[PDB]
């Protein structure tokens, strides 16, 4: 019958090798835009090239770009990336919608994982930011 | 058999629950967002944050990027959450048009619900423009 | 200042007495069964009622039935402790609050209250979640006629975490200002 | 049998009554913002309010964002709509390329208007462009 | 009966005519508002034409926006082309992976092809720039 | 600004022989069918020659063959004009610009060069995108085996075209040191 959703069930649409691979593309790149700004130029540190990549991973505008070719190629190459990766899921998860194997409104257990990834994610930085004021003083 | 789309059809996609969900944390992660950003150390009041949580959320940038720590963990969390809510919009809708031609473009009844919510969002804010004129001189 | 301590001590409190009210009632939500009613029931957070069927004007504590809507009455159970845990934040945060405004001199209270408010509203958003995907997973699994609608206890909850975090909010300006002063 | 792709065949998946629509409503949000911009303040001109609406509904990031209210309310309405049309957009056009009522990979010849109007627009641009120098002497 | 996706296999949406002309395109826009946005005034100069142009076609934002008309209106169509071409890709993608699940996840083999280019991409770019630090040393 | 000089007349030399070639031969596509060969050819622009079948090493001007690729060969004649018209475009810019260098005291002539080169780029490119709309769209409604193949003169366009805008943006940044200097 039709299982019972996961709570990471939105992972489905993307094997978890692909999302492992994406993880250490996501590393890789900030590591080597970090080096090509700091040798061959620094407003691109290692915290703001991972926030760079993770903002064009999730086509989001980004407060910096690239002002180098070195840097542009990483940068477009990433987009390239991210796009051709965010088309393939979208079209595997209409794919699963669509057709059923063993339509109507998507359910809110479906979707529930992101809510607990976003809750999560909030009480994180509020005990980041706790820290970090504790720490300040000090 | 005939049948005509209803005003507001273009929430058939997710549930409503789904929408009232995203409502919820669309503004509680502007809160946070806030929170972490007042306390410690920018342009991110309570209505900036607001509005940049509209703007990501939309997939339509934003004027303003978060620089503290616990603010980009908000923003990438908000990111993720976001792509994952309107990739799933997008595979749905795509499953229902294909399993309703299965068994014909879109016409202006299934967006009318659409636009009837532009021409309101346009009436309320001239309305607002106007509260504000008369407030701001006195 | 006066007025923005006012309507946070003001959203605090309607905040804690919607909360409060819809943890003590019992109409989350209502379902019904019949042949095309055998029953009709609501169904709160710890005793549900039934207004219809064979068993009409009997509550009967969380222990007639398909085996459905009794797993579902299981899975409630689970989702349980989250609304108690945002009204006892809430609550923490209306004394923390109104200790706070009767001691001006004191100015760290209105920091604290607006991070336990904000803490309880998240706990609350958490809950309604839980919930709503417990009673869907379960439905979803069903093998008759079964409707299920949701009451004025879940408004009351919804309507209540956004005046927890309207009152967080506000607390926070609050406290900002008091440091300003 | 397979009828000859059209050179606006990417017009099929909506309707002409919702293009017809789509244009009205970015000239209204235009002239509302506009209107909302100069009464209740110039950044936003008739100009740049245009081209904040067209940006706005291709999803491309903008340099202009409103800093009032008043007009926020109109540029977050119009995210709003723009993500449901192209949401709409994108699935229609999925189903389209599922089902075929009277897959192979893409032809050219579905998107040739596309190419043709780009080529169009680059010309007009160039002749707009000459007008403007042989003006500004002048 | 067995098979197993080859290398470069995400071109298979799009058949490789529209690749060239899209590369053909990029180019010609990128040049043409060059050109636009020389004479009749920027910071458009070829590279960060090209750049700008690399930008809009990922839907990844830019740093900066053309301000004259002619560089908008080619803004605009280039814009509009991308639009229906990241549109089309989605679309006839899903069409591909439902009609094939219709006859589960995407395995590592589909997209190796873009984690091959990305390692390639950034290998190349790191040579770059060890290039330009030799040169700008001199 | 000799080196961009040279540079700019050396890719305008190349343009004009990348598209004087290509529009020259007679080498566009290889089209063959058979039943699981019947008969192969090779199609330029003007003439079409066949090297297999029954009538093999005649070469036929465009008027034995099904009827689809004699659609095909029609359709080829309404996109013939646009690489004319871009080999009459990139051979006034070629003129213009080696007037332009051999004479230095005018300087206006590296801008109306630029212009030329760019727009016989994208008429070259309006040209190819018409004749691959055109070919698609003729098999896209044939009713056997049938396989085309594109030769070496489409490659010789396609490169063409880099050569132009390349030649056209160093043109325009010679233009800009010319009246710089």
């Amino acid at each position: 019958q039709k299982s019972k959703p996961g709570v990471f069930s939105f992972l489905d649409p993307l094997a978890y090798e692909i999302w492992m691979c994406i993880v250490f593309a996501y590393i890789g790149v900030s590591v080597v835009l970090f080096l090509v700004s700091r040798f061959s130029p620094n407003e691109f540190g290692i915290f703001n090239s991972l926030w760079f990549s993770l903002g064009a991973f999730m086509q989001q505008g980004c407060d910096i770009s690239p002002r180098s070719l070195s840097g542009r190629i990483v940068g477009g190459v990433w987009w390239f990336f991210t796009l051709i990766i965010i088309s393939s899921y979208t079209a595997n998860l209409a794919a699963f919608l669509t057709v059923e194997r063993m339509t109507s409104a998507l359910s809110l257990s479906n979707v529930a994982g992101v809510f607990y990834i976003l809750v999560g994610g909030l009480g994180l930085a509020m005990l980041v930011a706790l820290i970090e004021f504790c720490y300040k003083s000090r | 058999q005939k049948s005509k789309p209803g005003v507001f059809s273009f929430l058939d996609p997710l549930a409503y629950e789904i929408w009232m969900c995203i409502v919820f944390a669309y503004i509680g992660v502007s809160v946070v967002l806030f929170l972490v950003s007042r306390f410690s150390p920018n342009e991110f009041g309570i209505f900036n944050s607001l509005w940049f949580s509209l703007g990501a959320f939309m997939q339509q940038g934003c004027d303003i990027s978060p620089r503290s720590l616990s603010g980009r963990i908000v923003g990438g969390v908000w990111w993720f959450f976001t792509l994952i809510i309107i990739s799933s919009y997008t595979a749905n809708l795509a499953a229902f048009l294909t399993v309703e031609r299965m068994v014909s473009a879109l016409s202006l009844s299934n967006v009318a619900g659409v636009f009837y919510i532009l021409i309101g969002g346009l009436g309320l804010a001239m309305l607002v423009a106007l509260i504000e004129f008369c407030y701001k001189s006195r | 200042s006066r007025a923005l301590t006012l309507l946070s001590s003001v959203f605090g409190a309607c905040g804690l007495l919607l909360v409060g009210i819809a943890v003590s009632t019992d109409y989350w939500l209502y379902m019904e069964e019949g042949t095309v009613v055998k029953m009709a029931l609501h169904a709160g957070l710890w005793r549900v009622c039934f207004f219809a069927g064979r068993e009409k004007g009997r509550c009967v504590a969380s222990e007639l039935v398909t085996e459905n809507t009794e797993n579902i009455l299981k899975t409630v159970r689970t989702a349980t402790p989250f609304p108690m845990v945002s009204l006892f934040l809430v609550f923490t945060a209306f004394v923390i609050s109104n200790i706070g405004h009767i001691r001006p001199q004191r100015t760290i209270l209105a920091f604290v209250s607006g991070i336990f408010f904000i803490l309880s509203g998240l706990s609350l958003v958490v809950g309604l979640v839980l919930y709503i995907s417990s009673i869907n997973d379960e439905v979803m699994n069903r093998p008759q006629y079964f409707h299920y609608r949701y009451g004025w206890s879940f408004a009351f909850a919804a309507s209540s975490f956004l005046l927890k975090e309207g009152a967080g909010v506000m607390s926070v300006y609050l406290f900002t200002k008091r440091y300003a002063e």
